[PDB]
């Protein structure tokens, strides 16, 4: 239903879709990493989601991997947490 | 004569093939050196006699058993095969 | 009727109708039989079989049926151990090559491996 | 439909046909090869799709226990549409 | 109480209990492994020296007048190596009760005929030796009772092959019947059925 | 079924065919099924 | 005593190591749990709670496929409470499972039909609507139809942790739990066939075998696999005189329970581009069909009219040792010795007089005890799968450490690139190397070199410089002298029995004194050509495939394949496997070791043997590893082995030594039965494509 | 290496009893060429006694030498009655079954059979 749990590319929402960090979201990203050990950085995951969801008001795809390319992550790895907690908005 | 090639069998943990591993470890490779596009075969296998085999021309097999010998008996065997 | 001093190995051929063909061109497999992977059942693992070499199989040009001129194509023997059926088949006067069983080696297992802090066993999907 | 092969001899729904060059054709001679002039695709693509209100609907073909197991299709996909296992039965969401 | 299982009662599990201990302990030289079922049968295992005397024990005793041959089987195990397990099925009518008695047999090694006890075994124990190549001794008329007239082999064998050897057919050359090698236009198709899963553990082999 | 008749479909025959042995218009049996292996075509070129 | 602990399973006790789960301990005692999650070779998840026992004098029920045990603990496997929570969890799993038994490839071999029979309850109280899930497209091998997912996250694990994809996962929470990826992302890989055996609902499913066939139907031939030189272990399903498709089999040492994609889905090819009669030429110069009779006559007139050096032989990869034996035995008796194979081995040093010289004499089970590991020219995941994901294995477990002088690739774990140029060696060996301290820290290292890195001019080169640096790896570490560090990793199934057998390895001694009547057997590859060759060279090609080798010949004798013979193939290792016959070879196919002996009787000739355990006999003369079946045979003759190729003067190319197999569209087509397969080619125009 | 005797303690006795088999037989061929009207003479009849009895000259245990006497006394009993007809006797003599040869190479040109 409307919870499809699935993507069908789009225009709107496609790997091209123009998502982008800030610098400052940088910073912010580099704290939020911090404040797990070194060794376990892909915790940082629902924040770092989350804020990318402040900046640009919802999440594409587009920005689930880029999330996954700064912490260094597989993105079905983010998809499933995308999925999973519904504070996440995917449309 | 005719040699193509020589084929050796023999174990790698018995008695009886234990001149034939001296044997290898102290001459094989001089002897490779003398002949060194002649092939010297070794296939050591489990509880297996060990043997001899030289093979000439046109397809005509020899075989002479090694099972407890020294190491000289060994090169004998094999120097006289070489020889013919 | 006291006993008997026989003092050699067993042959049953010339009591069984069984053509010189299939006794001296056989040659039976003993097994016990895989474990298929589309199943994780292990208790088709347990009992040992005897099979016979396969041999032609022909289209039916009528139907394009499969036929044999094979008696012993679906010949199927259960053992309960690898000296029974090589006594068997020795008895019979068949030749065969023994297959040993395969058994899984034991495997240490933990569910806490899949959460650790220093080594890779450390899954991301729970 | 029954379309004919360069020996005329007829084509089956399974795409059956001998070979000008086989002699299989003899038992045909004098006689008849029987085809079923009703190809079954053909007849379930002239059917249409079943639009349906829900993304989920149920298929047992028809009669209830006179026609096939009930099974479930999921009709998300607005440009796909779903297929019976049992049945060739379309369906499409009509609100996608 | 439970209307899909069988009622299952007690009194003749006991019944032939103490009956098998009565043969067991009458009949000591001869016997092996007596045992009931869950169903209420009793089987008496022995061996087969023992097969005339105790037939003849159990016709003639007087509390044990089984004196109807119902059936005499035969039974191929290739795994152990006495393969042949004669069974003679019996009837008391004195006492409205059965009983099993079984031997063991192999492919040289025979055993006696009950004929002098039983007369029905006749046509019994050629079946089996017609079927399963086991031999009987004091026999009036061993010869096949079921198989063709020249027929080699002994079919019932678990190693003999469901479709045989040979084929049958008429042959105008030479205006006779002929048996020719068997040849097949559709080839009996062995499924395995078997189902992987464990289904009754009561019956665990144990490694 | 001239009070209660049958019901239409297609795929019903319309013209009733009695037993048509040992004649045409019979049925010879043959297989449905196409090759299943296939055989290397060799090229029309000589190696020349 | 040695940690060990008592326990009871239903009275019976049994001692077990600590650490060991409920599930394993009765199975120690021959009883064997219910299960839809625990695959005894992935990470432990307790999803389905299936495998759900009473504890005695215990008010709940454990999970036994992750609950270790502990001691006095009483196991109660078929009693009330264990009964009923299987019973629940059936109905359970039942409850939205659609009614597709019989149009699911799965039935007849479903564990969820079994167990549903066997532990379950045979009756549905459920009154409501089920769900219905949208299928995925991950490729064109493994079909996906999700209504039938049961959520036990094997396909998951095992992408992970043995592929080392990290693409699946579950999408969403709740009953809308959509296992699988969460964009349209084809799944191919080349351990991807085997989620298709551990997805026990047909949820995934073989497009090939859709359909096809039922479990009971087929009769089941254990043999091996070829297309790749590991020595696969498979059971071959036929029915009806036709294989329908390729099933893994058990082999703790070599192929646990997997198998490439090109292993079980290159079946296709048996099925096309086939030699089913024997072909000869016309007077036009065309190929034309004819008897067995009329063209070994024809080569037994030309092998008449021949003698030593004008002969020569060629084996292709795909070749049993049975007819390599015996056209040996043939040109010896025409006094050839010419026999030699496509792929290039250098005879340089000690050459194949040693099997330490080209064996993997750290087995593969070894790489479970190593602790550093170094590939030199290899790409292991497209050349040896099974190879790689042993080696990944080890990586997860062991903390084994991986190092790899070559190309940049992937391999689906982590590794220490070195260099590309093969002067990393000396730098290692010298002892300047920064992977020197790594090298000089360890305790097990073993070395593994690829026969692809010997097909380029320098293989000798290559050779004698990793001879060298094992040696002076063993002098510095302080290895066991049981341990064997230097190995060779073949692509080639026929190589190794050939080298045992004496084929002289390479087609330089064909160039260098080319002969006027060329044997082709199963040779496809392309080494050899007639413009190398003399004019009016008359060959005849043995095989099975029209690819290559064919349409260059005078004469062509059809031979048979591994499904279709009895035959030994020795693997890296040195293990002979023994195949067995599923099926007989098409039309007038035949034996190869049978047409090679008839046309010895055709010639003045004969060869003695006219039975496959005569040939045997002749193959334990020759070696007497052929023969051992299943085993492997320890050989220690290195060090001679290297006193000797310490003398021959040839150095490295400082190229950059690359491999072949680079991607996986060029892992999916490299022998005949390969290019003549149609699901290969749906599969490379899928990654090609994306 | 002990077992029970059937009938024979030895191979001398078993071979006394294929004797007198072989001559019941020898004496039985031509009244059963004579009463079933076989197409064939007596010296074929015997040839073919002598040469299902040389079929099994190679066992040596008395067992199964007493085992074959008793089956062949068997058949003895169904030819000198007339319970077998002139089919059963002939199916001895193989009329129609195409003889395979021995030669590996016909074998090898006609299938894949060894
Ligand atoms: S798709 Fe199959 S293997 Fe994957 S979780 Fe579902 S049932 Fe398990
Ligand atoms: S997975 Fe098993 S239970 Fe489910 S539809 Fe397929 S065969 Fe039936
Ligand atoms: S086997 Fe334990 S939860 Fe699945
Ligand atoms: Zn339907």
């Amino acid at each position: 239903g409307g919870a499809l749990f699935v993507h069908r590319d789009t225009p709107e929402n496609n790997p091209d879709t123009p998502f982008d960090f800030t610098p400052e979201n940088y910073k912010r990203i580099e704290a939020i990493v911090k404040n797990y050990p070194e060794g376990h950085q892909a915790a940082a995951v629902l924040p770092v989601l989350d804020l990318a969801q402040r900046q640009n008001g919802w999440l594409p795809i587009s920005a689930m991997n880029k999330v996954a390319e700064v912490l260094q992550v597989p993105p079905m790895r983010v998809y499933e947490v995308a999925t999973f907690y519904t504070m996440y908005n995917r449309k | 004569l005719g040699l193509r090639e020589i084929r050796v069998h023999l174990c790698q943990r018995s008695p009886g093939s234990q001149g034939v591993r001296d044997f290898i470890v102290q001459r094989y490779v001089e002897l490779k050196k003398a002949h060194p596009n002649l092939p010297i075969l070794i296939r050591e296998c489990s509880e297996v006699q060990p043997k001899l085999w030289a093979r000439y021309a046109f397809g005509q097999e020899k075989t002479v058993s090694l099972n407890n010998l020294s190491a000289d008996e060994v090169t004998r065997a094999m120097q006289n095969v070489l020889s013919g | 009727t006291q006993l008997i001093t026989v003092d050699e190995k067993l042959d049953i051929t010339t009591l069984t109708g069984v053509p010189e063909e299939h006794i001296k061109t056989r040659k039976v497999r003993i097994f016990v039989p895989a474990r298929n992977n589309m199943q994780s059942g292990v208790n088709n693992t347990k009992k040992w079989k005897m099979e016979f070499d396969t041999r032609e199989r022909w289209e039916n040009p009528l139907m394009g049926w499969a036929s044999t001129a094979d008696p012993l194509s679906n010949m199927v023997l259960t053992f309960s151990a690898k000296e029974d059926a090589i006594a068997f088949a020795e008895k019979n006067g068949w030749s065969y090559d023994v297959e040993e069983k395969k058994v899984p080696k034991p495997k240490s297992k933990s569910y806490g491996a899949n959460f650790s802090w220093n080594k890779r066993t450390r899954v991301s999907t729970k | 439909g029954v379309q004919v092969s360069p020996s005329g001899e007829k084509i089956t729904h399974t795409g059956q046909v001998y070979d000008e060059k086989d002699y299989r054709r003899v038992r045909f001679v004098d006689r008849q090869k029987e085809v079923n002039e009703n190809f079954a695709i053909d007849l379930i693509a002239q059917q249409p799709v079943n639009e349906v209100e829900h993304r989920i609907i149920a298929c047992d073909g028809g009669g209830g226990a006179l026609g096939h197991p009930k099974v479930y299709i999921n009709l998300d996909k607005e440009t796909k549409t779903g297929t019976c296992g049992y049945c060739g039965l379309q369906f499409k969401q009509h609100h996608h | 109480k439970r209307p899909t299982v069988r009622p299952r009662s007690d009194v003749t599990h006991k019944q032939l209990s103490a009956f098998g201990e009565y043969v067991a302990e009458i009949l000591p030289k001869y016997v092996q492994q007596v045992q009931v079922s869950c169903l209420d049968e009793l089987e008496i295992c022995i061996h087969p020296d023992g097969v005339i005397p105790t037939l003849t024990f159990l016709r003639d005793h007087t509390n044990a007048q089984f004196k109807s041959l119902a059936d005499l089987t035969a039974v191929d195990v290739p795994t152990r190596q006495n393969r042949f397990e004669i069974v003679y099925n019996l009837l008391s009518l004195r006492f409205n009760s059965r009983i099993r008695v079984k031997t063991y047999a192999d492919e040289l090694t025979p055993i006696d005929s009950i004929v002098s006890v039983h007369i029905a075994a006749n046509w019994y124990e050629r079946e089996v030796w017609d079927m399963f190549g086991v031999f009987f001794f004091n026999h009036p008329d061993l010869r096949r009772i079921l198989t063709d007239y020249g027929f080699e082999g002994h079919p019932f064998r678990k190693d003999f092959p469901l479709t045989g050897y040979v084929e049958l057919r008429y042959d105008d050359e030479v205006k006779r019947v002929v048996a020719e090698p068997v040849e097949l236009a559709q080839e009996f198709r062995k499924f395995d059925l078997n189902s992987p899963w464990e289904a009754f553990p009561a019956y665990r082999q144990p490694p | 079924p001239t009070t209660n008749p049958p019901t239409a479909r297609k795929f019903i025959w319309t013209n009733h065919k009695f037993n048509v042995s040992a004649t045409p218009e019979q049925y010879v049996p043959y297989s449905t099924t196409r090759k299943k292996i296939h055989e290397w075509v060799p090229p029309s070129t000589p190696y020349k | 005593a040695s940690n060990l602990i008592e326990v009871f399973v239903d009275g019976q006790s049994v001692m077990v190591e600590p650490g060991t789960t409920v599930l394993q301990a009765c199975e120690k005692v021959g009883m064997q749990i219910p299960r839809f999650c625990y695959h005894e070779r992935l990470s432990v998840a307790g999803n389905c709670r299936m495998c759900l026992v009473e504890i005695e004098k215990a008010p709940k029920v454990v999970a036994a496929c992750a609950m270790p045990v502990m001691k006095g603990w009483n196991i109660l496997t078929n009693s009330e409470k264990s009964k009923k929570a299987r019973e629940g969890v059936m109905e359970f799993l039942l409850a939205n499972h659609p009614l597709d038994c019989p149009i699911c490839d799965q039935g007849g071999e479903c564990d969820l039909q079994d167990q549903s029979m066997m532990f379950g309850s045979d009756r549905s109280r459920f009154l409501e609507g089920k769900r219905a899930v949208e299928d995925k497209n991950i490729g064109p091998l493994v079909k996906t139809i999700m209504t039938r997912c049961i959520q036990c996250t094997r396909c998951i694990r095992f992408a992970s942790e043995i592929a080392g994809v990290d693409d699946l996962g579950t999408t969403g929470r709740g009953n809308d739990m959509q296992v699988g990826t969460y964009i349209e992302k084809m799944f191919m890989s080349e351990l991807s066939g085997n989620v298709i055996d551990i997805c026990p609902v047909g949820a995934l499913t073989s497009k090939p075998y859709a359909f096809t066939a039922r479990p009971w139907e087929t009769r089941k031939t254990e043999s091996i696999d070829v297309m790749d030189a590991v020595g696969s272990n498979i059971v071959v399903s036929t029915r009806t005189g036709e294989v329908m498709r390729i099933l893994p089999r058990m082999h703790e040492d070599i192929n646990e329970e997997w198998i490439s994609d090109k292993t079980r889905f290159a079946y296709d090819g048996l099925k096309r581009q086939r030699l089913t009669e024997p072909m000869v030429r016309n007077e036009k110069g065309l190929l034309t069909y004819t008897s067995w009779e009329d063209a070994l006559s024809r080569v037994a007139g030309m092998l008449q009219n021949f003698e030593g050096n004008a002969v020569a032989a060629i084996a292709g990869g795909l070749v049993d040792a049975e007819a390599l034996v015996a056209l040996k035995d043939l040109l010896n008796k025409v006094d050839s010795d010419n026999l030699c194979t496509e792929e290039i081995f250098p005879t340089e040093g000690a050459g194949t007089d040693l099997r330490s010289n080209y064996l993997l004499n750290t087995t593969i089970a070894g790489v479970e005890e190593a602790d550093v590991v170094l590939l030199v020219g290899t790409n292991p995941r497209f050349e040896a799968p099974l190879f790689n994901a042993r080696i990944r294995k080890s990586w997860l477990h062991n903390d084994l450490k991986v190092a790899l002088i070559g190309s940049p690739v992937d391999l689906t774990y982590r590794y220490d690139h070195l260099g590309d140029s093969p002067k990393i060696l000396q730098d290692i060996a010298s002892g300047r190397h920064s992977f020197c301290e790594v090298l000089k820290d360890a305790k097990k290292p073993m070395v593994v070199l690829g026969s692809s890195a010997l097909q380029r001019d320098d293989g000798a080169a290559i050779l004698v410089a990793v001879s060298n640096m094992v040696q002076k790896i063993r002098v510095t570490t302080g290895v066991a002298a049981e341990w064997k560090v230097m190995n060779i990793l073949h692509r080639i199934a026929s190589q190794v029995a050939a080298l045992d057998l004496g084929y002289k390895p390479g087609v330089e001694a064909i160039r260098k004194n080319p002969p006027k009547m060329l044997f082709l057997l199963g040779a496809d590859g392309g080494c050899i050509t007639r413009q190398d060759l003399p004019k009016d060279c008359f060959i005849v090609y043995q095989g099975h495939h029209g690819d290559v080798g064919a349409p260059m010949a005078d004469v062509i004798l059809p031979g048979a394949a591994y499904t279709e013979k009895s035959a030994t193939y020795v693997n890296t290792e040195g293990r002979a496997q023994q195949t067995k016959v599923a099926v007989t070879p098409p039309g007038l196919a035949r034996e190869d070791w049978k047409i090679i002996r008839a046309l010895s009787e055709i010639a003045g000739i004969t060869l003695p043997y006219d039975t496959l355990d005569q040939v045997r006999n002749r193959l334990e003369e020759v070696s007497p590893n052929l023969v051992r079946y299943d085993d492997i045979e320890e050989t220690n003759y290195f060090q001679q082995a290297s006193e000797l190729a310490k003398l021959v003067n040839q150095e490295v190319l400082a190229d950059p030594l690359v491999p072949p197999q680079l991607t996986i569209k060029d892992f999916y087509m490299t022998d005949s039965i390969s290019r003549a397969s149609q699901t290969m080619a749906k599969c490379v125009k899928a990654v090609t494509e994306g | 290496t002990s077992v029970k005797p059937i009938f024979s303690r030895d191979l001398n006795e078993a071979k006394r009893r294929v004797r007198e088999l072989y001559r019941a037989w020898y004496r039985e061929v031509p009244n059963t060429v004579h009463l079933m009207q076989l197409d064939i003479t007596v010296k074929q009849g015997r040839d073919k006694v002598r040469e299902m009895f040389m079929k099994n000259a190679h066992v040596t245990d008395p067992r199964v030498v007493d085992l074959l006497v008793i089956k062949g006394k068997m058949e003895l009993q169904e030819t000198i009655k007339v319970w077998k007809q002139r089919t059963h006797v002939m199916r001895f003599f193989h009329e129609t079954e195409t003889p395979r040869p021995k030669d590996f190479l016909s074998k090898f040109y006609m299938g894949h059979d060894p």
